RNA sequence: GAAAUUGUUGAAAGGGAAGGGCAUUUGAUCAGACA
RNA sequence: GGAAUACUGCCAGCUGGGACUGAGGACUGCGACGUAAGUCAAGGAUGCUGGCAUAAUGGUUAUAUGCCGCCCGUCUUGAAA
RNA sequence: AAGCUCGUAUCAGUUUUAUGAGUAAAUAUGUAAGAAGUCCUUGUUUAAUUGAACGUGGACAUUUGAAUGAAGAGCUUUUAGUGGGCCAUUUUUGGUAAGAACUGGCGAUGCGGGAUGAACCGAACGUAGAGUUAAGGUGCCGGAAUACACGCUCAUCAGACACCACAAAAGGUGUUAG
RNA sequence: GCCCUGAAAAUGGAUGGCGCUCAAGCGUGUUACCUAUACUCUACCGUCAGGGUUGGAUGCCCUGACGAGUAGGCAGG
RNA sequence: CUGACCGAGUAGUGUAGUGGGUGACCAUACGCGAAACUCAGGU
């Protein structure tokens, strides 16, 4: 990619990064006072409880769903430390009906095989490089446990958008250091 | 948060309500048999003996000689969980194995009559760990005024 | 009984991935680029300092 | 009273899913008769050789 | 924390019959690239028929200062949304770059005229290099040659709750 | 031979209320075990 | 024309100090260091040392102080009224 | 509450695809996204088994017909309390200064903040240990910087943080900038 | 932009008080700080769910989620 | 009677602020988004 984007420079021409096809959700407000329709958007992204997160795919369809709940939700494009820092900490694989750690890619190659994940590094590889099998190891994720951020969100008032100087909205680039300090 | 109830219970029985020592015997050899062996028929027949009363309905022995009718049935033992009542409406009995809780005086003279034997469950679990060879018949449940 | 964190107690680490063993030899981490002269283009810099 | 092309065009597409799948069994190949949502544009190269970028320099008023 | 300069590019995504757009651009002023980008599309938006959606950004690039270490008298048009309707202003700030003379713009409108960040407009922001075109005093006042004032009634500093000296000024 | 109420002796506190909750200092009192 | 520094991100880079927790209870498993024997920071604290062996720690209570606490039941869309 | 029959289960207070409904949007509202589906052939009211209808032979099993999520779906018996509630938001009407339609709260609600509050901002509650935050603050009462940086105020009832219990036009030879 | 009038009553009174004027007032920007029964890590009681157990069976072990509440229902004491 | 970077990203509208304003009202960010209208063609 910037080798591209330096030919690019080079030749007159201004070469642009393909849009993201992976987004980082975490939820920001609480349970209390949601309208019903927010409320069900983020019950459908398994975004429970505040201060917890999971990857979705980035499609019109879901694109639409942020829309509706950005008010009460902070996103954008985590890089490939965040991811695997996430997926090492917080990595708990759904087994049948319980919450299960990841702490040997046995457990990891005993629930997920079937689609060729076997060990930890290829679930990250599915998750950040978005392959066929994606929704399966999204879905095998639990929704993340996220600590509140350490040193605070760096903003007089969390409740406004980020590019009002909030803490919600889209902040593509800096999701990771918020991630890394909640993480 | 939550989606669903606070705290659900499964929609189950557990143990059956009756505190008789024998029926628990066999339920608890039938959890024993369901547990080890997979059979879909111990499975069926332990959810069989937590029902109640009402949910028993008796089979008489002329819905047996019903089921012994069917092609390649001449042959398969009949298992009933609730009472086999007898039925003067039949005249002749087929020559069959019949496993059941209790028998009826009238039933259990009328198989012995024809044949037959009259055989416990866990005789019959015996004789069919894996319930083959087994046939499962339940009383009608529409007859009992509702 | 506990869960152990990778990123330290290397003794996890190591057991989640035999890479991070490989890793460490040549360290991954601060590869030594190579130096090109892509000069950007005359276009681009007119219009990046001028308006 | 209601009778429009909603279904009709549900029937369409599922004689051409129908065709779609004939095809790919005749030629192996994947069906994708599965309908996917728009999908973000790739990365491209954009060049400013025919016209130069001009600024806009927001003066109404 | 300080303002940063990004130069934004539009593209107006291309369609058959519509191929390869004249590439809008524009000088944004913003503490990071988001908000760049977002009153680019803002401005965008209200200069044009554009949008996000049918939309992308080509390129964004920091503008660093040319010469960071030099003083220059910038002149300053801006358009600010007051209360009542809004009107043109122009001002003139001494500052090393255009980072900083946008900054102290920015303190300036919201002391002075309450101007939030969501009302003011960057109309334009130009190096003054000749000095006789200078038309704000206070601005003027300071290209006196051989300027000295002195620092009256200076004050320091205690760590320590207490002290003895009873101290002074200068 | 109970409580409400009262007197004697011992202890404690009390500047227009008392009583209660988390937390400790001081006074009194108290159970247990030691190849 | 030759360089650094600033900003930014990475390091399955190193390392000092402070706080809480010691839950499980003979082995079984996943891993690392070793030619091997074996060892280990590898599915939950071990090793050594000192004082006391008693009102020393600790419980009950009297009372000292940091903060809080409105009067019980019923009724009322609402009460301390 | 008691449960009964089935079980990977069809579903969704959500989006996307297609289009009705509207000089006429947006928000919503309606239907579908098919294995209980599609196709070739063929048996038992039209002039004609021409066709409807239900069967047999044959072709496709699951990128099988979009995304996401689902402590499963349906079903039977019976019953304790309420059937007058109050506050807040949007639309409409009325109006110098209340009546209908929507959704969220209190009533049934603790905890931090607004010195207190039922309608407010956070957040909803097992008993404990450590750390990070929300709103709210960093002169003392009151735990936190008499923190840093840029401009304005002399007020003989200044000023001091949405709901809070709230005034402007206008006048001033007060003052700062256009 | 800031200030006075515009904004006149009756016991004495309240940005909450003390109190403050390059503010400890006003607009805005930049940092570190205090914490809720909220969030993150862990110990324990209980409810629920999924598994193991023929060698106190309603018994014992492992794993996962959760603990608001008036009228009221059930269960265990 | 059709196409259009044409009205116009205008009117209008969902969501959020301990946003401004005594009030009337207004601006910002995440979105949707027109018609009459204009040029040409049609008849």
């Amino acid at each position: 990619i910037i080798q591209a984007k330096r030919d690019a420079k080079a030749a007159g021409s201004y070469y642009v990064e393909a849009q993201h096809k992976l987004v980082f959700v975490v939820r920001i407000k609480g349970i209390n006072k949601i309208p019903p329709k927010p409320r069900k958007v983020l019950q459908l992204l398994r975004l429970t409880r505040i201060n917890s997160g999971t990857f979705v795919k980035v499609t019109k369809a879901t694109l639409e769903l942020l829309k509706l709940i950005e008010p009460y939700v902070a996103y954008g494009y985590p890089s490939y430390s965040t991811i695997r820092q996430l997926v090492y900490k917080r990595g708990f694989g759904k087994i049948n009906k319980q919450r299960v750690p990841l702490s040997d890619n046995a457990i990891i190659e005993a629930n997920l095989g079937k689609y060729g994940i076997l060990s930890i590094d290829d679930l990250i590889h599915e998750i950040i490089t978005v392959g066929p099998h994606f929704k399966q190891a999204n879905n095998f994720l639990w929704p993340f446990k996220l600590s509140n951020p350490s040193g605070g969100w760096g903003v007089p008032r969390k409740f406004k958008h980020f590019i009002q100087g909030g803490s919600f909205g889209n902040r593509e680039e800096f999701i990771n250091k918020l991630v890394k300090s909640m993480n | 948060d939550h989606t669903s109830k606070q705290h659900k219970r499964s929609g189950h029985r557990t143990a059956p309500k009756s505190d008789n020592v024998y029926l628990k015997l066999l339920v608890k050899l039938y959890t024993f048999l369901a547990r080890r062996t997979d059979a879909p028929f111990n499975k069926v027949v332990l959810k069989a003996l937590f029902l109640s009363k009402i949910n028993r309905p008796p089979v008489s022995v002329s819905r047996i000689a019903r089921a012994l009718k069917q092609e390649g049935a001449a042959n398969k033992t009949v298992v009933v969980v609730g009472t086999v009542t007898d039925d003067a409406r039949i005249f002749e009995f087929p020559k069959t194995t019949v496993a059941a809780l209790r028998f009826t005086a009238g039933a259990r003279a009328k198989i012995v009559k024809a044949g037959g034997e009259c055989i416990t469950l866990d005789q019959l679990a015996v004789r069919a760990p894996k319930g083959q060879n087994t046939l499962i018949l339940r009383g009608p449940r529409n007859s009992r005024e509702a | 009984v506990l869960k152990k964190n990778p990123l330290k107690n290397k003794q996890v680490l190591l057991r989640l991935n035999p890479y991070a063993k490989v890793f460490a030899a040549e360290k991954l981490g601060s590869k030594k680029a190579e130096k090109t002269g892509t000069k950007p283009a005359a276009v681009f810099t007119e219009t990046l300092k001028h308006d | 009273i209601k009778h429009s092309k909603c279904r009709q065009e549900f029937l369409e597409r599922v004689k051409a899913n129908a065709a779609k799948r004939a095809e790919a069994k005749a030629q192996g190949v994947a069906v994708q008769l599965k309908r996917q949502p728009a999908q973000p544009r790739e990365s491209r190269i954009v060049s400013t050789e025919g016209n130069v970028p001009q600024t806009l320099a927001p003066v109404p008023y | 924390a300080h303002f940063k300069e990004y130069q934004v590019i539009g593209r107006r995504l291309p369609t058959e019959s519509v191929p390869e757009p004249k590439l809008f651009r524009m000088r944004i002023f913003a503490s990071n690239e988001v908000i760049a980008k977002s009153r680019y599309w803002y401005f965008l938006q209200k200069l044009h028929k554009v949008k996000k959606a049918s939309g992308e950004i080509v390129s964004i690039n920091q503008i660093n200062e040319a010469h960071p270490t030099k003083v220059k008298n910038f002149g300053v048009w801006v358009r600010y949304d007051s209360r009542s309707g809004t009107h043109n202003m122009y001002k003139e700030i001494r500052d090393v770059s255009r980072v900083a003379a946008v900054e102290t713009l920015y303190q300036d409108m919201a002391a002075r005229h309450r101007a939030r960040f969501r009302s003011i407009h960057i109309l334009k922001v130009a190096e003054i290099e000749k000095t006789a075109d200078v038309k704000r005093q206070y601005v003027k006042q300071f290209l006196t040659k051989d300027l000295k004032f002195p620092l009256p009634h200076r004050v320091q500093k205690s760590t320590k709750t207490f002290s003895y000296k009873r101290p002074s000024t200068f």
